[PDB]
């Protein structure tokens, strides 16, 4: 509605946070963030390290094939809309099933 | 029933727990009965057994609604007056882009409302007042803000009429149980009266003060408010005082006259209605017939006469009845009514009766497409009634061993053909296309069916069409063309922007969409008519007329036994019919735009909305999508952010309201109460349910909330993709 | 199936402790208020006190105290549900043990009783709403300015004033 | 056959009509008396003398303080004794009902024999002008409108016009 | 701040969607009203989302690209009210307006037949009900867990 | 007129002036702060 009323500001969309957040805790790398108790290095993991995560699962933002792309309003709608998906669908199958 | 009857009291029943069949609404409570009775709030098989008042309810009906229009149309002549457009266009006209209606700026709102005009922010309207009204000579805003309140006069008396019936104590049953006189008087002198007085306002007033408007001024620079009687000088021009002929007759001389009229053919250039010449003769030309008509007569007589060997003995008595079972004398009619509108349609867009139409494309094709789906609403309609006609209405049998008695004799028949005629139809009607595709597709054009290729070869030309213009060879006489300016023979000239009219040649690709049309058209009435013939009884039940012609099915037996019945006859003919019509508009648009609209160059080289793209491309059922809906509808897509942009803004509600209909038509019954339950136990936790005992939608009912909303759902998403491609380019 | 007024200890104490605690507020206040001296939310670290140690931030003062309030208050919360107070002043208040009325369940409307002293305490329950509801209007004008009154030659007009930002 | 009003809050329709009309008394007399003006001639200087105005709103809120009291305290006793609950004397909650609403417990009560009445001897005075004044109101508050309207000048707004031949008014009279 | 760029205090994006558009809706070089009493583009249309500005508000506010405000609302920053002060508010009202759905109906099962009272509706809104619930502090906050729907009416 | 355990009826659809109204006084919430996305408090 609010398009092509023309405005567009005065649309109505959440950055989706959650996944940004996960993703974070794996990496990178988009523009930091300490994020509290990591904070992009210092507390770093130290336990875990040069072994096992390398620069592997690390292509970090990446555009052309990176594994993770990049998140924003347009997925936290079809991604509630997958979910109102298996949850109407299952609760027929439940409900079919009872 | 008794709260309390007869005699004694005035005092009105509001209260204690109302009303229907006997073990009425229980006392105790259900949903659904609020769903009864907005349905079937009118039926009659209940209020009361004899027909008594109905026709005493029908006519205080029938007046509301004639006070409405008029509520209505006031509001509009209003919103038309002082919101004017009209003014401005007028002086203006085929500049303008006009409105009526503006919305306050609130929210949103407002993207809307988009420079129209002569000045001033607007939304560009499609129903042509300002076209209608061209004809009103006189002008000026407050004044039509006359004909409003006029309109309003006509409304609260033409609504205290039916005051003035029913509830006023009121009438009975000769008066229509004897027609006697009926159609004598209404198409005598109303019918007459009105195109007759009609006339007396179309040559006194009208033609004057557009004789002289076709040339420009700021009116009244032109016409003075009344002005027009004992007096005329003006007649003068525009022709004589009649100079010496006496009430016409002959001895009469012309060296050169003949009184106004001089029929005219063709269209005006420079302003292409047709000439506002022909248009007072013709009405008069009516009129006298009616006037000399509706003088017939009283009944059976007529009707009681002729038979034949085939022919039906019932043809006689072919209905004491018919004055009065009225669900029948309504199903014809909108049979009538609803196939007299339709032909509405096609005389228009290869017609145009008021002036500036086919230049304003859009303001006279939403009207070829609203007058068409009622001239298609009204007669799946004109069916229906007939099945609540062929199941109930007269008590007992006595209408005995006729013409119908005949039909029905053959009735497992009458549409034992016209079922193979449908599949000989789409056979020949639709996989013809499809031949293109598979083949198109495959790709050898050497074979397809294309205007080209499968031969005919470069003409169309000679049928009617051709015989038609052409026209006096004849006892014709007649002005310079045609009837329609679109028939084959003649003329480059039509219009000053623009294209308004021209040939419209069609060869193949005109041919088999033609016959497309056909199997359309009769597989529709398949269903109705098999479904109203077989309305009471089947060889499926017999004892199929015993509460209905709804009941939602007989029950899991037979094998079937649930399409059946007869509103679902009336409800699988809409769902065609919504095709019948829904690809009749499809096709006169990517004709009308393919070829005609326009435009006009130096020299005159037309540039066709789209140069016929249609040649070789509408054959092939995709280029009905690559032609069609994916090339125009680029317009409904783009429409954001702009003034039209409502219809964009609709085409996915709607686009959307259609794709929620399936769920209502394709759906159980006891599902979603057993999920209506889950609910109802969860509500019961908190205590918050039980009272109004809340239950699912009455097997038919979903049938109504699927159809209803498939047709307002997949309808207006056009009503959107068409207002949207002709506003702005074309 | 049990109909009506049943609410018992209940919260009639939750009132009553609110009006002891609003009016305890409102002498958090009170004090500059004759000699003008200081004002408002001050947010102060509260009355000092004199100095060698602090700079003072001087760790979470609240937190402390407030971990030692905790368990005078579920003191109370356990006297409610099974009541045992010497004194016994709000559960009825003194006039003590009974209050049997209310505690076999049931009153409906009930006035009450209390303290070895008489002069029921219908006096301290007023001088304790108008605490109640004057933070409402204390708290409430913060959002605009300290001060009240006294003197006109000009203030008592409210001749100019800033409205709420739109 | 005709409608039944007779509605049924209604006695009550009745004496919100006095409220509304007697009222409506305040109006005529003394802005008429109009000091007729006036002698000559009328000055507020005085208290408003500087002091920045004297009310604009604040006036309204002590008006209505000093009334809200009065008409809220009221209706609520006009009358209305029993005051409960669970089913109907009708008027609407009818609960002073039988009761008036006290057996026993004061003077509530007003005057002899067990009743509110001043009691019979008067419609007289003010069943005729109090009504009358029903009437009278109306009129002369439809009076007022007459007495504005038209505005003369200062505003037309929207026209589409079509006056002037001449202003409206009060000072009294009629022209014509 | 969190990622989407940052608020009104500078947006260059968000700033060329303030300009075109808008202004440009403007560039009509005129359509008359030079006195005229009508046409309202000209005054607000724009001005009441134009005389949107440096300011507006200031609100902080995300602006993603293509500068349309993203809402985070983490408790940080600036953003808690663009869903918690707004957020309370929606439940509030709403249970206000079912906390007198369970009670213009735990009015009625009772006295001499009640089988459809409801769809006449005295007093309408309840009304009566109506004001219990700004007039609930604690309400069924409290009474909900405890007796009246009381597990037994569980 | 009406006092206390409650009172007078009403209508079908006196939500089409509950709809209609009430709700609407809320545009008139809608363009006295024209706007919304957050809100100011008081
Ligand atoms: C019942 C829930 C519904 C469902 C099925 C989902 C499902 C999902 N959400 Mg989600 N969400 C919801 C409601 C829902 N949400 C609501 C109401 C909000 C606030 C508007 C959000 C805000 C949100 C964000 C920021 C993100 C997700 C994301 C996701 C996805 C990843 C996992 C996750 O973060 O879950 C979300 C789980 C919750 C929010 C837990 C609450 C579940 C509901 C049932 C409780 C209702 C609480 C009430 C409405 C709010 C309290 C009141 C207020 C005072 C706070 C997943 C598909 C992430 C994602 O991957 O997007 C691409 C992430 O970006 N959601
Ligand atoms: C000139 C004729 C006209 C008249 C006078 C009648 C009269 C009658 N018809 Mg009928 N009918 C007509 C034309 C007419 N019909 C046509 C053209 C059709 C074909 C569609 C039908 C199909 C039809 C059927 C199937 C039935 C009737 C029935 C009836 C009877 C029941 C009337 C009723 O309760 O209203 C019914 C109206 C409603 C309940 C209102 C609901 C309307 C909905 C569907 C809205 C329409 C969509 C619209 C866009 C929504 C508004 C906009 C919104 C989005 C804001 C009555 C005697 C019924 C009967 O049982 O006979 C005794 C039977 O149901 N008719
Ligand atoms: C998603 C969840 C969950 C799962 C399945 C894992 C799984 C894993 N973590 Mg891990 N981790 C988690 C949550 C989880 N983590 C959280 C919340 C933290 C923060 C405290 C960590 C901090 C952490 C560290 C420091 C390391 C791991 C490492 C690992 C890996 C090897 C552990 C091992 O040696 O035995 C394993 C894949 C180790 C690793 O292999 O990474 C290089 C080591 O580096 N994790
Ligand atoms: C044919 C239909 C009918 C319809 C659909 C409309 C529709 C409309 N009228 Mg309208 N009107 C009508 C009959 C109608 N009118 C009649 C019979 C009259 C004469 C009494 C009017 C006199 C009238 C006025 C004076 C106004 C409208 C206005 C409007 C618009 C304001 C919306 C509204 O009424 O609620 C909200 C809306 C487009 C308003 C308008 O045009 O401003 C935008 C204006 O207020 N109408
Ligand atoms: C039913 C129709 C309608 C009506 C109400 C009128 C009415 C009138 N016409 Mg008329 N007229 C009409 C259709 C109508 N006309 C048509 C269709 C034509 C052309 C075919 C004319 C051609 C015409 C002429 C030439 C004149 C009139 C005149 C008049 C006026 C007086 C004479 C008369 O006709 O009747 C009343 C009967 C007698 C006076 C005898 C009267 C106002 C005349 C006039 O101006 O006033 C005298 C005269 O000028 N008409
Ligand atoms: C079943 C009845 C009875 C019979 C046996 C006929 C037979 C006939 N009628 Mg007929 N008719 C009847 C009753 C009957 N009619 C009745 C009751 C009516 C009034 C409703 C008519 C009205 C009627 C008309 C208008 C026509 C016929 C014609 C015909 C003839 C068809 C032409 C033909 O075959 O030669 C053609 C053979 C060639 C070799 C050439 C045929 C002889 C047609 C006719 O007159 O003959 C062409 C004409 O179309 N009839
Ligand atoms: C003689 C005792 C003294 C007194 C006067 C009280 C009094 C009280 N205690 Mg308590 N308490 C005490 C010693 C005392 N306590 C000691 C020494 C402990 C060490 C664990 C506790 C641990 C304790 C807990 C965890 C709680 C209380 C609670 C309470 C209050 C509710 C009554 C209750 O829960 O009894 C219990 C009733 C019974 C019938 C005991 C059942 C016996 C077993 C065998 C079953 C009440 C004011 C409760 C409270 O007020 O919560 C806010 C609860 O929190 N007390
Ligand atoms: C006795 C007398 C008389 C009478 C008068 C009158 C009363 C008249 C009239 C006139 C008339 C009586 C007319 C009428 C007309 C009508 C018409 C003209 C019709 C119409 C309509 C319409 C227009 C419609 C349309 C439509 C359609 C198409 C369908 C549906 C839709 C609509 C509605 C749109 C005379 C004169 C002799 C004089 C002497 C005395
Ligand atoms: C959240 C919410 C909501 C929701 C909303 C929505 C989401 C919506 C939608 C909607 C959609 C998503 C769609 C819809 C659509 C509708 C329609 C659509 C209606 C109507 C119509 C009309 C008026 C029409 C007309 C016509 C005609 C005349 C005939 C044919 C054509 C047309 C169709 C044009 C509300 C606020 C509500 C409530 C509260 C909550
Ligand atoms: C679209 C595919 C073409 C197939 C049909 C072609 C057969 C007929 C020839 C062209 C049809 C268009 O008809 C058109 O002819 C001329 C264009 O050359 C134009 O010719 C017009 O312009 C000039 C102005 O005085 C003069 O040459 C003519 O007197 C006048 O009629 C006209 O605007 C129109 O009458
Ligand atoms: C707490 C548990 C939930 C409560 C819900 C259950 C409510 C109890 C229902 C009442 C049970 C049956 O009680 C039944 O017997 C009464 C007398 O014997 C009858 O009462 C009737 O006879 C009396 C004889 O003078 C009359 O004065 C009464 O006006 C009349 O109602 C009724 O027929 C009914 O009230
Ligand atoms: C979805 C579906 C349903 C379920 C649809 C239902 C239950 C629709 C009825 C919902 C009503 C309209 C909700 C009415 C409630 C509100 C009007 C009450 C509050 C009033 C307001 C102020 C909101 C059927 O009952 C059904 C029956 C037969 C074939 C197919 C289907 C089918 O497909």
């Amino acid at each position: 509605v609010m398009l092509a009323f023309g405005t567009p500001e005065k649309q109505i969309l959440i950055e989706p946070i959650f996944a940004q957040w996960i993703q974070s805790a794996h990496g990178k790398t988009t523009y930091g963030f300490d994020i509290p108790l990591s904070s992009t290095n210092g507390p770093a993991l130290n336990a875990g390290r040069n072994i096992w995560l390398p620069g592997w699962l690390n292509a970090i933002n990446e555009n052309s094939n990176s594994l993770f792309l990049t998140i924003g309003p347009g997925d936290f709608l079809v991604h509630h809309a997958i979910a109102l998906g298996l949850h109407t669908t299952t609760l027929i199958l439940v409900k079919g099933a009872l | 029933l008794v709260d309390r009857d007869p005699i004694k009291t005035s005092f009105e029943q509001w209260a204690k727990p109302g009303h229907f069949s006997r073990t009425i609404a229980k006392g105790p409570d259900t949903t659904t009965w609020i769903w009864n009775l907005h349905a079937d709030a009118h039926d009659f098989d209940s209020h009361t057994s004899d027909l008594e008042e109905i026709s005493r309810k029908v006519f205080s009906a029938h007046f509301g609604q004639l006070s409405i229009i008029f509520l209505w149309l006031s509001g509009m002549y209003f919103h038309g007056a002082r919101f004017s457009n009209y003014e401005a266009w007028l002086n203006d006209p085929t500049h303008i882009g006009p409105s009526a209606q503006v919305v306050w700026p609130i929210v949103g709102q407002e993207i809307l409302n988009g420079d129209v005009g002569g000045g001033f922010r607007g939304i560009q309207i499609t129903s042509g007042f300002f076209q209608i009204w061209r004809a009103s000579g006189i002008t000026s805003e407050l004044q039509l803000y006359c004909t409003a309140i006029g309109a309003l006069v006509f409304a609260g008396l033409m609504l205290f009429a039916g005051w003035f019936h029913y509830h006023k104590a009121a009438p009975k049953l000769a008066w229509f149980q004897d027609v006697e006189s009926m159609l004598n008087h209404h198409l005598a002198g109303l019918l007459g009266l009105g195109s007759l007085s009609w006339a007396r306002h179309q040559v006194h007033v009208s033609l004057p003060i557009n004789q002289f408007l076709n040339a420009g001024v700021d009116p009244k620079e032109i016409p003075l408010p009344h002005e027009f009687i004992l007096n005329r000088d003006l007649l003068a021009q525009l022709y004589p005082s009649f100079a010496e002929g006496a009430t016409p007759f002959f001895t009469l001389n012309w060296s050169k006259y003949a009184d106004f009229l001089t029929f005219r053919g063709g269209l005006d250039p420079l302003t292409g209605g047709l000439w506002l010449t022909d248009i007072a003769h013709h009405h008069l030309a009516i009129a006298i017939l009616f006037l000399i008509a509706g003088h017939m007569y009283r009944i059976k007589d007529i009707l009681e006469a002729h038979k034949g060997p085939f022919t039906g003995q019932g043809h006689k008595g072919l209905y004491e009845i018919l004055t009065t079972s009225w669900h029948a004398q309504l199903s014809i009619n909108l049979a009538m009514l609803g196939s007299l509108t339709i032909v509405v349609a096609q005389h228009m867009y290869s017609m145009p009766p008021y002036p500036y139409l086919a230049t304003d494309y859009a303001t006279q094709l939403s009207l070829f497409t609203h007058h068409m789906w009622i001239g298609g609403f009204l007669i799946v309609g004109a069916a229906a009634h007939a099945a609540i006609f062929m199941v109930r209405d007269y008590d007992p049998t006595t209408r005995y061993n006729d013409l119908l008695d005949r039909v029905l004799r053959h009735r497992d028949a009458i549409i034992s053909h016209l079922n193979w005629v449908c599949i000989f139809l789409g056979f020949h009607s639709f996989g013809l296309y499809i031949h293109n595709d598979t083949m198109s597709a495959l790709g050898r054009p050497q074979d397809m069916f294309s205007d080209t290729a499968i031969q005919l070869q470069p003409v169309f030309a000679q049928w009617i069409q051709n015989t038609h213009a052409l026209a006096p060879g004849t006892t014709a006489p007649g002005a310079t063309a045609s009837t329609s300016l679109t028939w084959g023979g003649g003329d480059l000239v039509a219009v000053g922007n623009k294209v308004a009219l021209l040939p419209i040649p069609l060869g193949t690709a005109d041919f088999l969409v033609h016959h497309i049309h056909a199997f359309t058209i009769h597989v529709t009435v398949l269903i109705l008519l098999k479904g109203v013939l077989f309305a009471r009884s089947s060889r499926l039940i017999p004892d199929k007329a015993n509460l209905g012609f709804r009941f939602p099915c007989d029950g899991p037996g037979r094998g079937g036994t649930c399409q059946v019945s007869a509103w679902d006859h009336v409800f699988l003919g809409l769902f065609w019919m919504y095709n019948s019509i829904s690809v009749v508009i499809f096709h006169f648009s990517w004709k009308m735009q393919s070829d005609v609209w326009g435009t006009i160059n130096d020299q005159g080289v037309v540039t066709h909305i789209t140069a016929g793209n249609f040649a070789q491309s509408s054959i092939t059922i995709n280029g009905w999508l690559r032609d069609f809906l994916w090339a125009q509808a680029s317009q409904v897509i783009q429409s954001y952010g702009s003034s039209l942009s409502a219809y964009g803004l609709f085409f996915l509600g709607a686009h959307f309201v259609w794709a929620f209909s399936l769920m209502f038509l394709f759906s159980g019954r006891g599902y979603w109460q057993e999920l209506i339950e889950s609910i109802v136990w969860a509500h019961n936790k908190l205590k918050v349910a039980p009272a109004t005992q809340p239950r699912a939608l009455s097997i038919v009912q979903g049938r109504a909330v699927g159809v209803t909303h498939y047709l307002l759902g997949g309808i207006a998403t056009t009503w959107a993709f068409f207002l949207a491609r002709i506003i702005a380019v074309g | 199936l049990a109909e009506d007024p049943e609410n018992l200890r209940w919260f009639v104490q939750a009132e009553l402790v609110n009006g002891r605690w609003a009016m305890l507020g409102v002498a958090g206040m009170l004090l500059p208020e004759v000699f003008t001296s200081i004002g408002i939310i001050n947010v102060p670290k509260w009355y000092a006190a004199g100095k060698e140690e602090y700079f003072a931030s001087s760790s979470t003062l609240f937190v402390i105290e407030f971990i030692l309030s905790h368990y005078v208050e579920i003191r109370r919360w356990q006297d409610i549900k099974n009541p045992g107070s010497v004194n016994q002043d709000p559960i009825f208040k003194q006039y003590s043990l009974p209050a049997g009325e209310v505690g076999y369940p049931g009153g409906i409307f009930n006035p009450l009783n209390f303290a070895p002293t008489l002069e029921a305490k219908e006096k301290e329950i007023a001088n304790g709403r108008l605490m109640l509801a004057f933070l409402g209007f204390i708290i409430q004008h913060n959002v605009t300015g300290k001060g009240p009154f006294d003197n006109l030659l000009q203030h008592i007009s409210d001749p100019w004033h800033n409205t709420i930002v739109q | 056959s005709d409608p039944e009003s007779l509605r049924w809050n209604v006695q009550a329709e009745l004496v919100h009509s006095r409220w509304a009309m007697l009222g409506a008394a305040g109006i005529f007399i003394p802005e008429f008396l109009t000091k007729l003006g006036i002698l000559n001639t009328p000055s507020w200087y005085t208290a408003g003398e500087q002091e920045y105005f004297t009310d604009t709103t604040t006036l309204f809120i002590v008006e209505l303080v000093f009334i809200g009291w009065a008409e809220g305290r009221r209706w609520a006793d006009i009358l209305n004794p029993g005051c409960v609950n669970t089913d109907p004397i009708f008027p609407n909650n009818k609960l002073t009902g039988t009761d008036v609403g006290y057996p026993g417990g004061l003077w509530f009560d007003p005057l002899g024999w067990g009743s509110a009445s001043p009691q019979k001897l008067k419609e007289l005075r003010t069943k005729e002008i109090k009504n009358g004044r029903l009437a009278m109101l109306a009129v002369m508050g439809a009076w007022f409108q007459h007495i504005y309207t038209g505005t003369g000048p200062i505003d037309n707004l929207f026209a589409h016009l079509a006056d002037p031949g001449h202003a409206t008014i009060f000072a009294a009279f009629t022209p014509k | 701040d969190i990622a989407g760029l940052t608020p009104c205090k500078e947006s260059k994006q968000f700033a060329k969607r303030e300009k075109q558009a808008l202004k440009k809706l403007q560039a009509s070089l005129k359509l008359y009203a030079d006195d005229s009493a009508p046409a309202l583009a000209i005054k607000a249309t724009m001005e009441k989302t134009k005389k949107r500005f440096d300011n507006y508000g200031k609100y902080g506010l995300l602006c993603g690209s293509d500068g349309l405000p993203h809402l985070i609302v983490s408790g940080d920053q600036r953003h808690w009210g663009e869903f918690i002060t707004p957020g309370i508010l929606f439940l509030y009202i709403a249970g206000w307006i079912g906390w007198v759905g369970r009670s213009y109906l735990i009015a009625i099962r009772d006295e001499k037949k009640p089988t459809q009272k409801e769809i006449i509706i005295d007093v309408p809104l309840a009304s009566s009900l109506l004001f219990r619930g700004f007039s609930w502090p604690v309400a069924a906050y409290r009474e909900l867990l405890n007796g009246e729907l009381v597990d037994n009416n569980f | 007129m009406r006092d206390l355990k409650t009172y007078l009826s009403v209508a079908p659809v006196v939500s089409t002036l509950w709809f209609g109204a009430l709700a609407g006084l809320l545009i008139e919430i809608n363009r006295f702060f024209p706007d919304a996305l957050i809100f100011p408090f008081f």
